[PDB]
């Protein structure tokens, strides 16, 4: 489906999973940040790509990118 | 398991829901209450855990987000596959995703510049 | 005091100056024609 | 009930009660020699309808409305604060105010002595004085 | 019921006016963006987006009520002034036919004096279509002095309301308890406003009718008209003009009501002298409405214990398909200021349309039916007013599920069901819309095909006899035989549009038995199509505003939001306010087709002239007996022949209605800039201009940004409507003046 | 294309326009005061045609003109109706620019764009001789900018 790629601009303020609808991203301990959190998206098969994390993403250029890819039932958000 | 009663049809008896994977949530519900479904009107919440059927994943997570704002209750959502495969996709760590956990890993993570360079040096 | 601050707002100043510019032109087309001399 | 609104209300009462008295003492003064004497031939030439739309008095009223503007543009800020404008009449009045308070024990609030009664009497009397003489041609019923 | 007042809550100070955006701390600390400039005005009237204290929201809307009320009074006080300083109402009072209406003059500045239409009566100006002269003649106003006294009396009432909306607020303030008295509110709106209002005006047109009826209809000069007080000061004058006034409220107590039959009648139809309804039937009408409202204004609990109440009335209505029906609706309307506004906008919006229909059907004012420009203008005027109002009803009935609906507090299982089987309501309306579209407009495609194809339209004539004069024909025949039979006390029909072959003419045709035919079944179903689609999209915005299948967490985003993003294939324009934005557009199409239908069909078969050598010759003689069935006739004989009255007017005084006609297409196509492009490209467009602004540092501190995604669509519909009304506003005011 | 004082096809339009206006003029009584102003309006009409005749005007009666720079027609373009637009517009523009220079300082930038002290608006009259002084200050604008612009990346 969609391709989630995390920039190196992360501050770890958990804005992803707070905004994110179906919890695509996930906070993971990391050793190269101020707060110490990093966003990671294992369940990219279930990602829909609604692009609501780029709104809550603080950085000048956003830190969580999701490039538009293929479309499946998991990424169309349809109930049928 | 005792589940809230809802009238109005719409949600049930859909062929697509039967042939497609379905979602099953639950909540503690220590007290009798009254809530609203993300796709229905109003319904009374009974004591103990309550199992429902959901056809979308966003429908399965918005209800948990709405429950967390009411009272403080741990949520459990289980995501079933087409045949009969039942896997715990929600809270596989059992730790809340925004909060920090010990079980850490990285999936699909490129550590390059910000303007672009879409090639990934290593997938794992 | 504060009435002058409300008088100093963007819409009030804009309408006041535009009233001046419009009235000058209404009086211009009513009074002398442009003489224009080669 | 509020402060700043009742301020302009009581002020407008004072700002017109003196106007509603100098006009009465002006309209009566100009007609003191022609009140009666055969009812001044129904006000004679003083009838407003008989005037020539104020040809000669219009350019004079414009000058009056101009000077009266800045007169009240002095009354608007002189009321603001006590100092300068109102403070000098302040201690002037305080010279009769001290004697008046001595006659009236602790303070004798002058506003109860006659600030509201004069203010409202002038307004009501001038409102009726402008209708009986300027707002009735055919009486139909006798006016008593 | 208790006098609970919170005297002095907000002080009178210019401090808030000094701060641009004092109503919201979010719109005050950060005015660094151009978008903030538009947000300051977009949320300026969204009072529920500031503070949540209902005691203050009720003390911010009743203020806006008195403010808007003062604006309306300032507006009305000028109408009596314009019909006295520069107008022709007195000359028109003496000569009503030859003197065209006018109450607006221009000045010699840039040669614009060509707009001074030669109307007559020794005064030139701009023709008016507001019905002011008909209303003033029906009010007994003759002299110019009676205009100025009413205007100077309007200034007083206009000032008192400003000093009232500034009284119950900066000076006084009732508590929150004063607003849950909805029971005490309907007892004063249906009896104090509707009741005493229908009685006060009733008592007027009984003593002011004879200066119009038994005088101006006889043939007396306006100078020979006696004074209205001379009729009251001498009861015998009223007694001679009406031989029932000699009694003077004596059989009123004796219940000998028949002795008041000289002013109180139920004739029906129109009067063959004035040109409108009877001047005696309306007086009896308002008397009948007044007593009915004096009875209907006593229905709810005051502070004596008797009567019903909106509470238990709705707590008692049940129903099998409703379940816990009607209960909780009291808590629905008594808690949300919004909630009352949709049912008000809905009822009052349909009311403006219904009263617009009642205007042309039975003309209530004298010399109104012959005044074709005024009649045509007033109908479509209230028509579009109600269109906006009903869409506002949808705009706020969508607000309710988002802003004030809870799954614990306010509860009606009826509204619950409207949201529980919500997918069924719109499914029904959807199939109804499609059936009424693929046929009503399908038959348009069909007939337009039959003509260009050849002999198919010839064989369609038998079907043209079908549908038309098949239905609704018997309804008119019922109304023909309704007087005498089912109306023994009525010597005329409801209107002469019902009485067959009965034509009333006063040198110009007033009303006609509107013989349906050819394509009235066509346009009425084009209407029903554009009505069901409008109701569908607005009701969709109503009940889908809370629970949506696509996005479950809908209540978090809001009402006037853009969308969610490119996910799920594409979530775009899913807000209920957008169902209103597009609901404004289908209402636009509905009202556009209805005003087209009414306007043109009138001069097609109703409006015309009369000669003695013949009978009836219309302005456009019976054209839409064929030119209405196909789409081509709607721009071959309708939209085409109208350019000869809007453009061929530069040599006359109707040149402004051509400039506005051609200039309204400009602003309409200017709406095609916002309704098609996107903020992304335009935001990339500013930063280049901002680069030029950073080259000379002429960049403003307020950072240049594009319009909001929602504000662009709000301005887009604003121009699509303004540019989509001013054209027909210039068109309805084009031909009707040339063919008047 | 001949001038209209010699173009016989232009004076005919004056006669024809007054002829169309005369039918509207004669239906009302000239002795009435509300229509005595029509004679003053046609006086304005008459006083308008004579000045345009001096300008070269179309033979058709549609009065054309010159923008090539011909010194005989500088009145229709170059000198009056053109240069004043440039000066008056830029007297506003460079005055706005001077206000943009004083748009910073301590008091908030938003306060100094919108809620400005009226005194700056009263100082606007400063720009009597913009040209070269404005050129100096615009040089300084480009200079102190030091090519500080947006990324465009
Ligand atoms: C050379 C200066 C001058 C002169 C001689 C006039 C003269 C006149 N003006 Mg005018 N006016 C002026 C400057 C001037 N104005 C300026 C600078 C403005 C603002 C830009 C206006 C705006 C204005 C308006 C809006 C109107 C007039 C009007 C009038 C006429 C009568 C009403 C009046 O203004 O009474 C005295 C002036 C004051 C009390 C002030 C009158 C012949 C009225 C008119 O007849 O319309 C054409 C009218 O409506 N003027
Ligand atoms: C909203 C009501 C309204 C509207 C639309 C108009 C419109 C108009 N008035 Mg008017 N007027 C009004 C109320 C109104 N008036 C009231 C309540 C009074 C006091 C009784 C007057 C007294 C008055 C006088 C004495 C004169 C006019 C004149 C005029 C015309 C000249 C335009 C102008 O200068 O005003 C400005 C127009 C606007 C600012 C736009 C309309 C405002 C709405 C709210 C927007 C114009 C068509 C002049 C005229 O026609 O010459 C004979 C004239 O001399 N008016
Ligand atoms: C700025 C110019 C201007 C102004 C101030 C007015 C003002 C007025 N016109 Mg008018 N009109 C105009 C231009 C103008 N008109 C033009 C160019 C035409 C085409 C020739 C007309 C044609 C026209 C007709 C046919 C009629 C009027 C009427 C009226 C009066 C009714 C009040 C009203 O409509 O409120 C304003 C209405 C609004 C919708 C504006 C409010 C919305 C926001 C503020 C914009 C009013 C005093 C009526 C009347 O009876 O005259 C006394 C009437 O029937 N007008
Ligand atoms: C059953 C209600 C009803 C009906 C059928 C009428 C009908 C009529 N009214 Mg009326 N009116 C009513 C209630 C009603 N009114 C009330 C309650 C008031 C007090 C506010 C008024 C105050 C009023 C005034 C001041 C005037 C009229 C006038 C008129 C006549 C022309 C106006 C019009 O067509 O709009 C009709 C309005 C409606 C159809 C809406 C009423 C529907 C209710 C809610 C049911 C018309 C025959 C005019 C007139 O007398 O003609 C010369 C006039 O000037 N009415
Ligand atoms: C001439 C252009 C045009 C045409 C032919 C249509 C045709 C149609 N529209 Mg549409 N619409 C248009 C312009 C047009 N629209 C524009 C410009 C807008 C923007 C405001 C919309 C917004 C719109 C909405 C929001 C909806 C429609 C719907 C419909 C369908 C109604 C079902 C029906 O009766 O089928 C009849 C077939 C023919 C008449 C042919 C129909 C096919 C409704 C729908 O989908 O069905 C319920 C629907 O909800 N339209
Ligand atoms: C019993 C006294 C009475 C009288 C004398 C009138 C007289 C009139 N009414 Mg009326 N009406 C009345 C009672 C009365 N009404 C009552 C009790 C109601 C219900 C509240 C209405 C509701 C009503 C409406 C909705 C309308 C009128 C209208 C009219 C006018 C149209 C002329 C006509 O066809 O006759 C009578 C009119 C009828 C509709 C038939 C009688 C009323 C009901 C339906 C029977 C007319 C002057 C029309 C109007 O306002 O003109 C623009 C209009 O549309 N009336
Ligand atoms: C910068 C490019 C540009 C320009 C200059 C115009 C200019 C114009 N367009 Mg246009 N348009 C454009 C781009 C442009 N358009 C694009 C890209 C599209 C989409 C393809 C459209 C689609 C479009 C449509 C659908 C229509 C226009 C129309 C018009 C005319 C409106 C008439 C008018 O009021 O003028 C000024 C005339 C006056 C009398 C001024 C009124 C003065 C008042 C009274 C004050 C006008 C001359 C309308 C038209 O006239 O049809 C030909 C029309 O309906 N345009
Ligand atoms: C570039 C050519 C052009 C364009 C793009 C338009 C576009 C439009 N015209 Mg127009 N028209 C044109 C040429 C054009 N016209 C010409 C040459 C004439 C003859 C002079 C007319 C005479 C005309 C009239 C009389 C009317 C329109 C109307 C309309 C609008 C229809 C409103 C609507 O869609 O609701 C739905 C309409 C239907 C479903 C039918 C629309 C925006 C109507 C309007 O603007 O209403 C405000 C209207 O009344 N036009
Ligand atoms: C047709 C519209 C119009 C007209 C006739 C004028 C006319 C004029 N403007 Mg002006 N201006 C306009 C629109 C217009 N402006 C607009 C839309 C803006 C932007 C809001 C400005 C902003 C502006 C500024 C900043 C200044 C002028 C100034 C001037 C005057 C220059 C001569 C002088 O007094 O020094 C002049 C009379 C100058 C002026 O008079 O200073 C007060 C001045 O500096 N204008
Ligand atoms: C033009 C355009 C813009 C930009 C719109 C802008 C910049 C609005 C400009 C309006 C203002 C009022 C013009 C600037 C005038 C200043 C206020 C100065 C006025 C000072 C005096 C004249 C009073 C969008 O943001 C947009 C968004 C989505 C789809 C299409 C579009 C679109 O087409
Ligand atoms: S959006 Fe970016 S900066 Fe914010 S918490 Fe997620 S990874 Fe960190
Ligand atoms: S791509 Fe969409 S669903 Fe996935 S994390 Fe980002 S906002 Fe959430």
């Amino acid at each position: 489906a969609h391709t989630v790629k995390i920039y190196d601009n992360c501050i770890g303020c958990t804005q992803c999973v707070r905004a994110c609808p179906l919890d695509v991203l996930e906070m993971v301990p990391w050793d190269g940040c101020k707060a110490g959190q990093m966003a990671s998206a294992p369940r990219t098969e279930d990602c829909v790509g609604c692009k609501r994390c780029e709104t809550a993403c603080p950085t000048d250029f956003l830190s969580i990118r999701v490039y538009l890819g293929g479309e499946t039932t998991r990424s169309m958000g349809l109930a049928y | 398991m005792p589940s809230p009663s809802f009238l109005g049809s719409t949600g049930g008896w859909l062929r697509c829901a039967e042939t497609e994977e379905k979602y099953a949530m639950t909540w503690s519900s220590d007290q009798q209450h009254i809530f609203e479904m993300p796709t229905g009107g109003a319904a009374v919440m009974n004591s103990g855990d309550n199992l429902l059927y959901l056809a979308r994943k966003e429908q399965a997570l918005a209800l948990a987000t709405q429950l967390r704002t009411q009272f403080k209750i741990q949520d459990y959502k289980i995501y079933r596959i087409f045949p009969s495969g039942e896997v715990q996709y929600l809270h596989p760590k059992d730790g809340v995703l925004p909060y920090q956990v010990n079980k850490g890993r990285e999936q699909v993570g490129r550590v390059k510049s910000t303007i672009g360079k879409n090639v990934n040096p290593a997938q794992v | 005091m504060n009435l002058k601050k409300y008088l100093s707002t963007a819409p009030v100043v804009a309408t006041l100056w535009l009233f001046l510019t419009a009235g000058i032109l209404i009086e211009l087309n009513r009074f002398f024609p442009d003489s224009l001399f080669y | 009930t509020e402060v700043f609104s009742l301020e302009w209300l009581r002020e407008a009462e004072i700002k017109h009660c003196r106007v509603a008295m100098l006009a009465v003492l002006g309209v009566i003064a100009q007609e003191f020699g022609t009140f009666d004497f055969y009812n001044a031939k129904s006000k004679l030439q003083l009838s407003p309808d008989l005037h020539n739309q104020f040809v000669q008095n219009g350019a004079l009223q414009q000058i009056l409305l101009f000077v009266c503007a800045w007169e009240f543009i002095v009354g608007l800020p002189a009321l603001i604060e006590s100092v300068n404008g109102n403070r000098e009449p302040g201690y002037f009045g305080f010279d009769p105010l001290k004697l008046g308070g001595t006659v009236g024990s602790a303070q004798w609030k002058r506003m109860q002595a006659g600030e509201l009664r004069n203010g409202r009497l002038a307004m009501i009397a001038f409102g009726g004085f402008f209708h009986q003489q300027l707002l009735t041609k055919q009486g139909i019923i006798e006016q008593l | 019921v208790k006098v609970v007042v919170d005297r002095d809550v907000v002080p009178t100070s210019f401090e808030k006016w000094a701060k641009p955006g004092h109503f919201s701390r979010s719109l005050a600390k950060g005015p660094k963006t151009t978008t903030w400039i538009w947000n300051l005005h977009a949320d300026a009237h969204d009072f529920d987006s500031h503070t949540s204290s209902l005691e203050e929201v009720s003390r911010k809307i009743f203020s806006a009520h008195f403010g808007q009320l003062a604006i309306i009074f300032i507006w009305l006080s000028g109408m009596y002034f314009h019909g006295a300083r520069f107008s022709n109402y007195v000359a028109w009072l003496s000569n009503p036919t030859g003197i065209k209406p006018s109450a607006q003059v221009v000045w010699p500045i840039v040669g614009q004096q060509i707009l001074n239409a030669d109307v007559g009566g020794g005064m030139q100006g701009i023709q008016i279509t507001s019905g002011l002269f008909q209303l003033w003649r029906a009010s007994g106003i003759v002299n110019e002095l009676q205009l100025y006294v009413t205007a100077l009396g309007g200034l007083g009432m206009a000032g008192l309301m400003i000093f009232a909306g500034w009284f119950h607020y900066h000076k006084a303030a009732p508590k929150l308890e004063w607003f849950q008295n909805v029971e005490s509110m309907l007892n004063h709106h249906l009896a104090g406003l509707l009741g005493l209002g229908s009685l006060s005006w009733a008592g007027h047109q009984i003593h002011v009718s004879l200066p119009i009826n038994k005088l101006l209809d006889a043939g007396v000069a306006p100078s020979s008209i006696p004074l209205p007080h001379e009729f009251i000061l001498n009861r015998n004058l009223m007694a001679e003009l009406y031989p029932s006034f000699q009694q003077g409220l004596v059989p009123f107590f004796t219940l000998n009501w028949k002795q008041y039959s000289d002013i109180l009648t139920f004739k029906g139809g129109l009067s063959p002298v004035t040109g409108g309804l009877w001047l005696t039937d309306v007086a009896h009408h308002h008397l009948a409405i007044a007593v009915l409202f004096l009875v209907a204004g006593h229905m709810y609990r005051t502070n004596w214990g008797i009567g019903h109440s909106i509470k238990q009335i709705l707590e008692a209505h049940k129903g099998p398909l409703t379940g816990e029906g009607h209960k909780g609706l009291y808590e629905i309307l008594t808690t949300s200021w919004h909630a009352n506004l949709a049912i008000n906008l809905a009822m009052l919006g349909s009311l403006s349309i219904i009263v617009a229909h009642h205007m042309y059907a039975m003309p209530p004012y004298p010399y109104l039916a012959t005044d074709y420009p005024t009649q045509l203008s007033l109908f479509t005027h209230h028509m579009w007013i109600g269109g906006f109002c009903i869409v506002g009803a949808g705009a706020h009935a969508a607000i309710y599920m988002v802003r004030d609906y809870s799954p614990t507090v306010n509860f009606n299982n009826v509204l619950d069901r409207m949201i529980r089987h919500r997918d069924a309501i719109i499914s029904h309306l959807n199939w109804v819309c499609i059936f009424l579209g693929m046929h009503s407009f399908g038959l348009y495609i069909h007939n337009d095909t039959m003509r260009a194809l050849g002999r198919a339209q010839d064989m369609f004539s038998d079907t043209a006899i079908q549908l038309q004069p098949v239905f609704a024909q018997w309804i008119q025949q019922i109304h023909t035989l309704a007087p005498g039979n089912t109306a023994v006390n009525a010597l005329a029909t409801a209107s002469y549009a019902f009485g067959a072959d009965t034509v009333t003419v006063g040198s110009k045709i007033a009303m006609m038995p509107i013989k349906l035919g050819t394509a009235d079944f066509m346009v009425h179903h084009i209407h029903a199509f554009t009505i069901h689609v409008t109701t569908l999209i607005l009701l969709k915005g109503v009940l889908y505003a809370r629970n949506s299948r696509l996005i479950p967490d809908k209540a978090n985003l809001g009402f006037r939001f853009p969308c969610d993003g490119p996910g799920r294939g594409g979530t775009c324009q899913v807000s209920a306010w957008d169902h209103v934005f597009l609901g404004l557009f289908w209402m636009y199409n509905a009202l556009s087709i209805v005003i087209f239908h009414f306007s043109w069909k009138m001069q097609s078969d109703v409006w015309g002239t009369v000669t003695s050598n013949g009978a009836i010759s219309h302005i456009t003689g019976g054209n839409f007996a064929q030119s209405a069935i196909t789409i081509n006739g709607w721009l071959r004989d309708f939209l085409w022949a109208q350019a000869s009255q809007v453009i061929q007017s530069y040599g006359s005084s109707l040149s402004a209605y051509g400039l506005m006609f051609l200039g309204a297409h400009f602003v309409w196509a200017f709406s095609l800039m916002f309704l098609f492009s996107g903020r992304g490209y335009w935001q990339e467009l500013i930063e280049s201009i901002v680069w030029a602004h950073n080259k000379l540092k002429v960049a403003p501190a307020i950072a240049p940004r594009a319009l909001s995604i929602t504000q662009g669509r709000a301005v887009g519909v604003a121009h699509y409507l303004l540019g989509g009304i001013a054209t027909t506003w210039a068109f309805f005011l084009a031909r009707i003046i040339a063919v008047g | 294309l001949t001038p209209c004082q010699q173009s016989e096809a232009f004076h005919k339009r004056e006669i024809n326009e007054v002829r169309t206006l005369e039918n509207r003029q004669a239906n009302y009584e000239a002795n009435s005061p509300s229509y005595l102003a029509l004679q003053s309006q046609i006086d304005q009409v008459h006083k308008r045609f004579d000045k345009y005749g001096t300008l070269l005007c179309g033979q058709d009666g549609l009065p054309h003109l010159i923008t090539d720079g011909d010194w005989r027609h500088a009145r229709e373009f170059t000198i009056p109706a053109l240069l004043f637009l440039y000066i008056t517009g830029w007297i506003g523009w460079v005055g706005r620019s001077y206000l943009k220079y004083t748009k910073e300082t301590k008091n908030p930038t938003e306060q100094e764009i919108i809620l400005d002290v009226p005194m700056a608006l009263k100082y606007m009259l400063s720009g009597f001789l913009w040209p070269l002084s404005a050129w100096q200050e615009y040089r300084s604008g480009q200079l102190l900018a030091k090519e500080d612009e947006i990324t465009v990346s």
